[PDB]
């Protein structure tokens, strides 16, 4: 399925994702279209700050949701 | 510090969403 | 109509606004009402930040909607 994430500079990059996916699988998908590093990259969904070891569904982060990107 | 503001930013942009 | 800003601190301030009335104008009324001046307020709305020149009707806030306010 398909996720979005908005960056603070106005882009909207997507990604292919399953809702099994963790955390770091979705930074490692930003890294390779935008090759910023997983550890420079904190993700935010519904005011909050997502966590590695945890997965997209365990946010309840659904098809065509928008993450926030900020980096370090 | 500006990445301070930046989280805030994007929790507020975040929030205003969903 | 009434709008509402909210903070990043749960404070939720009540405003009078006008449809045709600019981003820089809401900032000014919150610079009256809470002695923020303009250019230490970011102002957001279905995540977007909101763009000095433009009129709240030009993002569609609407009688009783809910901007988040975030201070530089």
């Amino acid at each position: 399925m398909q996720i979005f994430v908005k960056t603070l500079t106005g882009k909207t990059i997507t990604l292919e994702v399953e809702p099994s996916d963790t955390i770091e699988n979705v930074k490692a998908k930003i890294q390779d279209k935008e090759g910023i590093p997983p550890d420079q990259q904190r993700l935010i969904f519904a005011g909050k700050q997502l966590e590695d070891g945890r997965t997209l569904s365990d946010y309840n982060i659904q098809k065509e949701s928008t993450l926030h990107l900020v980096l370090r | 510090l500006q990445e301070e503001e930046e989280l805030q930013l994007a929790l507020a942009l975040s929030q205003s969403e969903a």
